[PDB]
RNA sequence: CGUUUAUUAAAUGCGUCGGUCUAAGUAUUAUAUUUAAGAUUAUUCUUGUAUAUAGAUUUUUAUUUUAAUUUUAUUAGUAGCAUAGUAAUUUAUUAACUGAUUAUUAAAGCGUUCCAUAGAAAAUUUUAAAAUUAUAACAAUCUAAAUAAAUAAUAAAUUAAAAUAAAAAUUUUAAAAAAAUUAAAAAAUUAAAAUAGGGCAAGUCCUACUCUCCUUUACAAAGAGAACGUUUAUAUGUAAUUGUAUGUUUGAUUGGGGCAAUACUAUAUCUAUUUAUAUAGAAAAAGAACUAUAUUUAUUGAAAUAAUAAAAGGUUCGAGCAGGUUAACAAGCAUUAAUACUAAAUGUGUUUCAUCGUCUACUUAUUGCUAAAUUAUAAUUGAUUGUUCAUCAAAAAAGCAAUUCGUUAGUUGGGUUAAAAUCGUUGUAAAGCAGAUUUGUUUAUAUAUUUAAUUUUUGUAUAUAGUUAAAAAUUAAUAU
RNA sequence: AAUCAAAGUUAUUAUUAAAUAAUAUUGAUUUUGGAUGAAUUUAAUUUUUAAUUAUAUUUUUGAAUUUUAAUUUUAUUAUUUUGAUUUAAUAUUUUUAAAAUAUUAUAUAUUUUAGAUUUAAAUUUGUUGUUUUAUAUUUAGUUUAAUGUUUAUAAAUUGAUAAUUAAUUUGUUUUAUUUUAAAGUUUUUAUGAACUGUGAUUUAUAGUUUAUUAUUUUUAGUUUAAUGUUUAAAUAUUUAACUAGUGAUGGCACAGUUGUUCUAUAUGUACCUAUAAAAAAUAGUAAAAUUAUUUUAAUUAAAUUAAUAAAUAAUUAUUAAACUAAUUUUAUAUUAAUAUUAUGAAAAAUUUAAAAAUUAAUUUUUU
């Protein structure tokens, strides 16, 4: 019928957990224009210190410092890139958190653990489905405009409407 | 070589080629720059029977200044370019 | 009625006819062609070349050239006539893929048609010496030995046989497992062959035309008080001999994405300002346009030319594909001097119901396989044909219809070399020997498959069996 | 039946070849004309028998290139009088021509039998010894400089002017080479009309049927067939056919982008692709080759692109490198610089596809 051209590879281009500099496309994502339409949403959205080139879709870090993944607590399928600046903040616990879990001595609980983040969050907030499954009424959604010129709330902001946490 | 049309992809429409769709934005201000701008939509068709004009910065004088539209071919400074003599409100 | 390199509806040739030519040859003539004589006739209609033309192109059809796609009237028509076919009928033959006749919508014969037609090539009838089947049937000439001493080919052989599996292949090897010398005949294998037959790659060749391009001698302009030769300009002619005419999957596609395990052959689907780099031109500040198989190097498209030269690699196969009662089957791509189908001759291992089993000959066409005639009618597979033919298939010799702008292409018919001293194996024989067949090896050698008359036709039932015998198909078979 | 492994010396004879060398040169191998000449004529403003010390320029963008070197100055066309010198080469003919081991029913040379078997090279694009070459003996048989010692010094930059606090080597100037064999071709001019075309050329040496001078046809050289098949023949033997030429095997005449053609792309001297001659055309883009044993660091890769493979990655290679936390006191081929005529991966595990294998796959891939 016709012929197709080779899927080019979008994949990272460093390394998440290690530092990373600025001049690193961080990943290059597939602007899933999904024939060259114009409408696509990227695998891995940006994330804090990261800042997303418009065309390509590619995460450019914007300060040095180490990089991670943050996969959503909503869902699993929705990841942002933060990058943490301060690189000496990390690495000089790495060498502790590998050298306590050495001795045995470090708790397999940690936040930062893989498996266990499903479990973390509900110690502490015990019912954060319902804090994002609350279907909000379009009156308090548009707090009443003149409690903004009575200055009672800070500022309105009607289109911050979804809790992505 | 022959193959002067090609035939693979002969894209339906095409935004560029199109009876004035890319214009060139020469500067009112007579300093011969240009900036070629493609009518969007709103003006593809023909919304405007008058020759589109826009404030764009004119990198020579570096200011905003408009832009009058203007085939893209052509020189862009011509003895029609010139500005009858005036005297400014200043001076004796 | 002559004449030819694959030898003829090849090309000649007389007449008619078309065109040209009255300052080099006689305009009932000679140039330049198309046809073909003889006899009947020679139809309908035009889009382009040519002519004429008026600055040229563009226009433009008395005659001529080429054309007519439903020209198709005359005329013959299954015909060298694109398939459909062995055309349907009739004959003819025991059997009619023959051939001839009738008519007749012939895939798209057709007025240069058709008839007439002689020694040719067919089809009958018929007769007949070639040794035509049946059929086999040496009279003749063609020794050994003695002598002289060349040729193809040659990696080697002590194994070559033989059987079986194989794995890429036809099998040849490997392996297993098996067991016979020198001489001459045969051709099954080694390469018994040469050399044809393919198709692909890069290279070159040669021919052709509306689209590419010079050297080009023609046409037109100008310049010379134009006395004629030259030079220009504008033109570009297949008369022109240059080069292109692809690549990938098989005939479509050439882009940049995406979904299909962050595999992708093109796999399967779709999308879209996803953009066409450079160089000359175009835009002169910082800003910009055009176009190319969209990585983008070249300046048209076609042919078989008997195409070729240097290479490998297949049509006929250890595996594929599409059109036979729907479905099992002819058989366009993965090997490889195996170098066409059929016939002749000559074998073979299988396998197939109750003994037990496998010899039919013919007609048309040589295609292959059926139809069908002989009362009754050839089991199915497999390996087979360099020994033999060539009928087919077949290489500009043509021709018909058919496709092509042409060169040409594909159906159909007539044509068209088909071949070397046998070394190894192999096998048939032999080795001059013998007062004697034979212990065991191992066997070209085996009684019937073109049907009669007996006799029991009774048993059984609407007709009637069964051992046998005679005759017929007429021939005998032992290495120490 | 049968084997059995093995003879290295002729004998005898003497002034060429090749390059080189910068002095001559009207055409080497009998005696012109031999009437008296007319007959023995090769000359013209072009890389020519004339042969030229640079890397910058400039240039259809891509095969195009540097100007006196000392004005007659020596780079200049060359031998007898050292067998003319030198260095390389070396023969060629005459007639020589040789020798005493392994069974006894059968795989392949070792003595003591048994064990033992790709013949090699290429080709294997692992369709993995893929059907190619080799009879043997000897001779001949293929060109990228493996090195830097004292006079002596280099090193960048803009588009352009210019600018050069911009930082730094090396070199008494290093150049030259580039495989081997092999086409069809292709262009440049010389030869050929004894074969064969066509032009032209012969005006009556046998038979015969019919009234006929036309016409049947004796017809031993020729449309067929057999034999022959490196044959007696690079076309002959036997034979069928045909045969009536006042219009033709034949005086000489036409020649190669062309003659001739009763036209077959046929022939023009035994393949018309004419011969002959002169080239280095191309052939790495699956042709054939490419010469020296005993060695001393490993591996594969598979992506961007291709009017479909000389180019790129990645691999491999040559040369060279520096020791960044991770652990044992383990274990680690990572790189730079250059050289590089390549598109397809056994058995698995699966995945597309009528596949009837191809395709993806990814670990193998023997000195």
């Amino acid at each position: 019928q016709a012929g197709s051209p080779r899927q080019k590879a979008k994949l990272f281009h460093v390394i998440p957990g290690t530092p990373v500099t600025p001049v690193e496309k961080l990943k290059e994502q597939r602007r899933r224009f999904g024939q060259d339409r114009y409408s696509r949403q990227p695998e891995y959205r940006p994330g804090r210190n990261v800042r997303m080139d418009p065309n390509t879709f590619t995460l450019y870090a914007t300060t040095k410092g180490v990089m991670t993944i943050r996969t959503s607590r909503i869902n699993p399928s929705y990841k942002w890139l933060d990058v943490e600046p301060d690189i000496q903040k990390v690495y000089r616990s790495r060498c502790m958190r590998a050298a306590l879990q050495a001795r045995g001595k470090a708790s397999m609980m940690v936040a930062g653990n893989v498996h266990y983040r499903a479990e973390l969050d509900h110690v502490t907030e015990p019912h954060w489905r319902e804090r994002v499954m609350r279907v909000p009424k379009a009156t308090e959604r548009f707090q009443d405009p003149n409690y903004f010129t009575r200055g009672l709330v800070p500022s309105l902001r009607p289109l911050s409407r979804y809790s992505y946490e | 070589r022959l193959k002067k049309r090609m035939v693979g992809f002969i894209p339906k429409v095409i935004p560029r080629k199109i009876r004035n769709n890319m214009v060139a934005l020469r500067s009112e201000a007579n300093t011969g720059h240009m900036e070629g701008y493609i009518k969007t939509e709103a003006e593809r068709l023909d919304a405007t029977g008058r020759k589109l004009q826009k404030t764009m910065w004119d990198p020579v004088l570096q200011r905003y200044t408009l832009m009058k539209e203007t085939k893209v071919r052509g020189p862009f400074l011509t003895k029609s370019n010139i500005a009858r003599k005036v005297d400014f409100p200043v001076g004796a």
